[PDB]
């Protein structure tokens, strides 16, 4: 049919789209993550989501993933952690089904990427000293 | 055709005016250094060329942050001291008569009470010298705040001397100061320059006289918010400071009396030798040319051919009444009836002493229900200061008479604060910003 | 090193009449030339620079003109205070030079 | 308010070494190059050389190379000048001058110290 | 004429100095945008001034200028924006200037270039797929 | 003073200890923040 | 499960009389004791 | 030599635990030369 | 984030369909009562 062009769905209004239109609102995410004793409990609120947020810049800089919304990595799928194609994945599935079939299979993923970046880091390093 | 793109750049040298929260720096005191980061050795002044700014002395933010320190520290440096509860008990007072001047007739009471010891069920008759306007008859007496608030006593330790404080911004925030000589406070100064922080302001708590502030590099400078109404306070900043000397001549004896366990109230025992008021000097040649100094500068800005009058203050409170100060622990208030008293018309080694009294129950910020208590401080006292500023007051200026009242006036401390930040501002840095260039991505 | 000559070497000239004076170089310079005001017993101020530019603060009557070998400080209007010594001085290769120095005296 | 001040006069031996100070107030010390400068009694105008106060780097007169050297303390804001091996043609009004400085080139001496006068003589 | 070099004017030194020649000194200011009763005042302080040093540092991460300080991206100047061309920009005003024209046309370049850098980062993510 | 009075009164008041409160120590760990 | 980090070929300066973990635990047991009165009784009136 | 008992300083208490620890700040960042060339 | 269910007739405990995520929530009155909740907001359909 005909259109008119994108639409603006909010904070979290694509959490029930699926991943893959999921994945056109990253930027919409991305940007709310930042913004006597009761000035202690909200300095405490802010000091603890700034440390979230370098948290999870601090992993993606580590996994070479720095200042990327989408980014592809060397290290390969191992069939354990998934077995559906993409076709039951980006098109018939959300984010949040993902998250709660993968969150067992998390920290293995990023111990695998820091070293894939550390190894990169290392061959980039041996490669321009030719 | 013109093929342009956005480019973002980060680091552009931009500010926005903003308001922050400073803090001290600095190189037992009521003004805390304790928790200020030292001063750097060498302060960085960054002269900013070419750069006109936006200057305003009396919408500073800073006055009001330099106003608020200053009341949490006075508050904080009495919180671990006596509170004299006991001391609000019936006085039974007569007249000081021994040695004492025409001008100390019923100054000083000499006033018995029963008081509190350290045993809970034993009491004790003591004797103190109280000041007569720290005390209000009921032969029987009770201090002057008892029907409105129980006075913490000032610990003696603690020194009422003020220190120097730099106000220094956090990061992200710049302090711009405005070099420009003759600057009345207002409008675009454009010899700028950046500075992590100011010089060391002392905080001079001080009615009627600035005392022991800055001096103007020029000329005697005249500033108000708006000069044509006589409502706005008119600070004058002098370029030659005059010599003041103030002092209390009583040989006092401070005594110490256990009003409960690990209390004590300091009370006057006896003066030893003549008594006699308190009092201070100023040059008569140099107050004449000051005052002839600010005639001139207020002549720029009431006619040429106007007459500039000094009178006195019209009335009020005694803080705001006379130059009210702290020199060495006393609370001093001074007549100063002898130095705004003139007419000017357009065309030696003697003094001018000004009487003073004495205080000790002190209510120093404009606050009800929260006095002080001042120890006596043991002996003779003398200080020496220097007036480089007046806080005056235009008296009417209905179009009827071609004649110009100044009167002195004061009480409000965010105008001596004024006086040390009007060249001073804070802002915030916007290091973003984004351009079009021929340049893509 | 570069020369740089000026003429007149001494001048006499009154109040209110017009100055000329010419500062020749023997290589060229573009526009690299500033011209300099000094008094007895004091150090020199800043007339011209690009000799082309009034320096921030001089009167307007001072001017300058010329490029590469010939330049030219002209004062339409001479005052009292305009009497004293005058210097060309190049930059556009080391070293720099002043030129012989033009004195001017009121008659 | 850009001002520039030097040490006082001094006297020397032929053959010795002098130092002279220069101190600048009013401006940012590393955001020009300063000239130093000489004048004998009733001449004109010689150009010692000039010095960079930020990156430390100095071009002297060839003439002047190998006897006289240039230095810069930048806790204190000041330019050291030594001139070494002093004669009695050595003797004038030493100034030091902040440039313009403007596309990171020389264009004109703006602004003057008051000088000092350095004398040699047996 | 001859030259000794560059110089450095400070902190914002070069405020005064026209946007080309203020572009040479970006660093010298990013370098300084991150450094009982009065502890929490200077926490708090301390806090805010890093909430705003991150939310400079998203914003441009998120615009695909992560890392940089002069930074090109694929959107377009829409004339309406501004209709002075380079000459009279870069070497006839300040920042400053350019600043007070442009603080109204600030946050739809802002949008943009999220939009954007999105777009950006699905386009490289197909392409890396073949 | 077969008068007296408590050792402490010329001093200061003294601040009775709460009997619930218990005295017995308890193991503690001294632990660095991130970065050390 | 407390984690120890064995490094092997490190040598390290230690010095027990300049250790400021002594101070900061001089300074919060005081803390801690003076916290723990704060909510008792003052026994004032015992003064008699 | 005579030696008799002490203490008062609660200090010499902790230090007698406290004595086998230190705290140390890392710094992660570091400069070397290397062939490589950006 | 705060999620709120927009679902009338929901009593509290289960999964809620129509939902949404709110900057924060409505104005709550802390009102202090005793056998009766006064001045509280009103079910939008029936007796909850
Ligand atoms: C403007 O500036 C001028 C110059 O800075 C100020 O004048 C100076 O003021 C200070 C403080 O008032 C004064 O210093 C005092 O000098 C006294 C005489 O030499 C000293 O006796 C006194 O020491 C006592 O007080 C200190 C705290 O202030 C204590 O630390 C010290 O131990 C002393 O305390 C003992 O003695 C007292 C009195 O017997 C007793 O009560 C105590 O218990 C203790 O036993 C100070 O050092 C300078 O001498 C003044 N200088 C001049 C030239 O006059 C002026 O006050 C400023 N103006 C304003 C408005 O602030
Ligand atoms: C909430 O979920 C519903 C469905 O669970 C989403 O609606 C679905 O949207 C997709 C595309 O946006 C539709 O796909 C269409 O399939 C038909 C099949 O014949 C095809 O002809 C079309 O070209 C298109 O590919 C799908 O039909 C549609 N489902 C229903 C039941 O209408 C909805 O988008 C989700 N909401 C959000 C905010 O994502
Ligand atoms: C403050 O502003 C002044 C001008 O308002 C700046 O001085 C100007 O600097 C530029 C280059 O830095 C000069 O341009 C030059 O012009 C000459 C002759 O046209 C040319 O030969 C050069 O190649 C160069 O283009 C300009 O003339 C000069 N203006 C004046 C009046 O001297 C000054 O740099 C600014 N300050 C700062 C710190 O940026
Ligand atoms: C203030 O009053 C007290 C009490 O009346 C005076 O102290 C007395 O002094 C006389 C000598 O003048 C002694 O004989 C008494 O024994 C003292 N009595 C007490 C209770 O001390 C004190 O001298 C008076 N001081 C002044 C300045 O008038
Ligand atoms: C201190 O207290 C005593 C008593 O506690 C006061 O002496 C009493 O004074 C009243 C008059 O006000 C008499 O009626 C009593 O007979 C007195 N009793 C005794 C034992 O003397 C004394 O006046 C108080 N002192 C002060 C300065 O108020
Ligand atoms: C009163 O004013 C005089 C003159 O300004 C002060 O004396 C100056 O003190 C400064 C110290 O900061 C010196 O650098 C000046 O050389 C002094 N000038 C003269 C003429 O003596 C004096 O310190 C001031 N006194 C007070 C108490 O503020
Ligand atoms: C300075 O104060 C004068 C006096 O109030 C201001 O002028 C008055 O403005 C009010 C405003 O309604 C008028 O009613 C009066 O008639 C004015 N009086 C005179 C004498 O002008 C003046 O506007 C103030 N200046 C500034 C800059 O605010
Ligand atoms: C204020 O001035 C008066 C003079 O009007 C001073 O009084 C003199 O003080 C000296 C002290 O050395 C005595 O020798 C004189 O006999 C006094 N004369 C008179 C007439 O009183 C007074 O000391 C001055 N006080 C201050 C603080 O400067
Ligand atoms: C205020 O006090 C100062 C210091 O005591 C006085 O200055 C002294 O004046 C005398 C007489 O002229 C000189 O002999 C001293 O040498 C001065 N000392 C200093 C340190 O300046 C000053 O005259 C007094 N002023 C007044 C108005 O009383
Ligand atoms: C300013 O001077 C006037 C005039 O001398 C003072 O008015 C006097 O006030 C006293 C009260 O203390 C009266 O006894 C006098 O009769 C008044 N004088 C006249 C001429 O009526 C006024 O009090 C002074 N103001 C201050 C603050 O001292
Ligand atoms: C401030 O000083 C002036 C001058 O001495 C006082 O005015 C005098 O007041 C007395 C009243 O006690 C009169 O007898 C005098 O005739 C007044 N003299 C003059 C010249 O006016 C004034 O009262 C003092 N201020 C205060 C608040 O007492
Ligand atoms: C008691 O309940 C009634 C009915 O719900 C309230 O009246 C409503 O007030 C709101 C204001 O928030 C209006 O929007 C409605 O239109 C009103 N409805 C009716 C029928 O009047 C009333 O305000 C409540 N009172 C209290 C004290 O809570
Ligand atoms: C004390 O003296 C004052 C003034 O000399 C007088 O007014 C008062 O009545 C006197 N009080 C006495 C003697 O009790
Ligand atoms: C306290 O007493 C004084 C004088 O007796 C009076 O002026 C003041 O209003 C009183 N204050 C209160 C709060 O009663
Ligand atoms: C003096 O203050 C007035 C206040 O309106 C201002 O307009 C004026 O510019 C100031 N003086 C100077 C020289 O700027
Ligand atoms: C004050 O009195 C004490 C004690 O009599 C004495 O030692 C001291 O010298 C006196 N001071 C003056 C200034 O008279
Ligand atoms: C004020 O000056 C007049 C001079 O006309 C004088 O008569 C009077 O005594 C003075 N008063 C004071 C308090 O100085
Ligand atoms: C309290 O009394 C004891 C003995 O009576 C004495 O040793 C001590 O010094 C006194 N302390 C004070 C502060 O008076
Ligand atoms: C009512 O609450 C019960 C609690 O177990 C829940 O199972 C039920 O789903 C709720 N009602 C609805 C309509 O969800």
């Amino acid at each position: 049919a005909v259109g008119i062009g994108a639409v603006f769905l909010g904070f979290l209004g694509a959490a029930g789209s699926t991943m893959g239109a999921a994945s056109m609102t990253l930027t919409v995410q991305a940007r709310n993550l930042l913004s006597t004793v009761w000035g202690i409990k909200q300095l405490q609120a802010r000091v603890l989501a700034v440390e979230r947020y370098l948290r999870d810049q601090q992993l993606l800089g580590i996994w070479g993933c720095s200042g990327k919304l989408i980014c592809c990595t060397n290290v390969p799928w191992n069939s354990s952690w998934s077995n559906r194609n993409l076709s039951e994945i980006w098109d018939n599935m959300t984010w949040l089904q993902w998250d709660k079939e993968i969150s067992n299979y998390t920290q293995i993923i990023y111990g695998l990427l820091e070293e894939s970046q550390n190894q990169q880091e290392k061959n980039e390093q041996d490669l321009l000293a030719l | 055709a013109e093929n342009l793109w956005v480019t973002v750049y980060y680091g552009v040298p931009v500010w926005k005016d903003a308001e922050t929260t400073l803090f001290c720096a600095s190189d037992h005191n009521v003004w805390a250094t304790h928790a200020c980061v030292p001063t750097d050795p060498n302060p960085q002044e960054i002269h900013l060329e070419n750069v006109t700014e936006e200057f305003n002395m009396w919408k500073n933010n800073m006055v009001e942050q330099m106003h608020t320190d200053i009341i949490s520290l006075w508050d904080q440096s009495l919180k671990p001291c006596v509170k004299l509860t006991p001391l609000c008990v019936t006085l039974q007072c007569t007249n000081v008569t021994n040695n004492i001047t025409d001008d100390m007739r019923g100054e000083l009471k000499n006033c018995s009470f029963n008081m509190t010891t350290e045993l809970r069920d034993k009491k004790q008759k003591v004797y103190s010298l109280f000041y007569r306007l720290d005390v209000v008859q009921i032969k029987e007496y009770r201090l002057i705040n008892c029907n409105t608030s129980a006075c913490t006593q000032a610990c003696p330790k603690v020194s009422f001397e003020p220190i120097p404080i730099h106000y220094c911004a956090p990061a992200g925030f710049a302090i711009l100061k405005c070099k420009d000589k003759k600057f009345n406070g207002t409008g675009p100064c454009p010899s700028v320059s950046t500075v992590q922080c100011t010089h060391g302001i002392k905080p001079v708590v001080s009615t009627q006289l600035l005392l022991n502030g800055s001096l103007a590099e020029e000329e005697v400078m005249i500033r108000s918010e708006n000069i044509t109404n006589n409502a706005k306070n008119i600070l004058v900043q002098f370029n030659t400071p005059v010599q003041i000397n103030c002092t209390r001549p009583n040989n006092n004896t401070r005594k110490s009396i256990r009003i409960g366990p690990g209390q004590a109230f300091y009370a006057t025992g006896d003066i030893i030798g003549d008594i006699r008021q308190a009092h201070c000097n100023v040059s008569k040649a140099t107050w004449n040319e000051t005052l002839g100094k600010v005639v001139k500068q207020l002549r720029k800005h009431f006619g040429n051919n106007t007459i500039i009058r000094f009178a006195n203050s019209s009335g009020g409170d005694l803080e705001v009444t006379t130059h009210s100060f702290n020199c060495g622990g006393e609370f001093f208030y001074c007549n100063t009836s002898g130095l705004f008293n003139s007419t000017w018309i357009s065309n030696s080694n003697d003094s001018i002493t000004l009487p003073c009294r004495i205080k000790q129950i002190i209510n120093m910020w404009q606050r009800i229900g929260q006095c002080m208590y001042a120890p006596p401080i043991q002996g003779v006292i003398r200080c020496v200061s220097n007036i480089t500023g007046l806080i005056l007051t235009r008296d009417g200026g209905s179009t009827n008479s071609t004649t110009e009242t100044f009167r002195p006036g004061g009480g409000d401390m965010r105008d001596n604060w004024r006086s040390e930040l009007y060249k001073y501002k804070v802002v915030k840095i916007e290091p973003l910003g984004v351009a079009p260039t021929r340049c893509k991505r | 090193d570069i020369q740089l000559t000026q003429s007149p070497s001494f001048l006499s000239a009154s109040v209110g009449d017009k100055v000329t004076i010419t500062c020749r170089a023997s290589q060229g310079v573009r526009n690299e030339l500033a011209w300099y005001q000094q008094k007895p017993g004091k150090a020199p101020n800043l007339l011209i620079y690009y000799a082309s530019t009034l320096q921030s603060g001089v009167p307007s009557r001072f001017s300058a003109t010329g490029s590469g070998t010939h330049f030219t400080l002209t004062v339409s209007s001479l005052q009292p205070e305009d009497f004293a010594t005058y210097f060309c001085q190049h930059m556009s290769s080391y070293p720099l030079t002043f030129g012989g120095g033009t004195k001017v005296e009121i008659k | 308010q850009e001002v520039l001040v030097q040490s006082g006069a001094e006297v020397k031996k032929p053959g010795a070494s002098v130092k002279v100070s220069c101190r600048a107030f009013g401006y940012t010390f590393t955001g020009n190059a300063l000239h130093w400068v000489r004048q004998a009694p009733g001449q004109g105008l010689e150009w010692l050389g000039w010095i960079n106060p930020h990156s430390g780097d100095t071009t002297t007169s060839q003439k002047f190379q190998g006897r006289v050297y240039m230095t810069r303390d930048k806790s204190i804001n000041t330019a050291f000048l030594d001139v070494t091996r002093l004669t009695s043609d050595d003797t004038g009004i030493y100034y030091c001058a902040r440039d313009k400085y403007y596309g990171n080139e020389a264009v004109g001496m703006d602004v003057w110290g008051q000088g000092t006068s350095v004398t040699v003589s047996s």
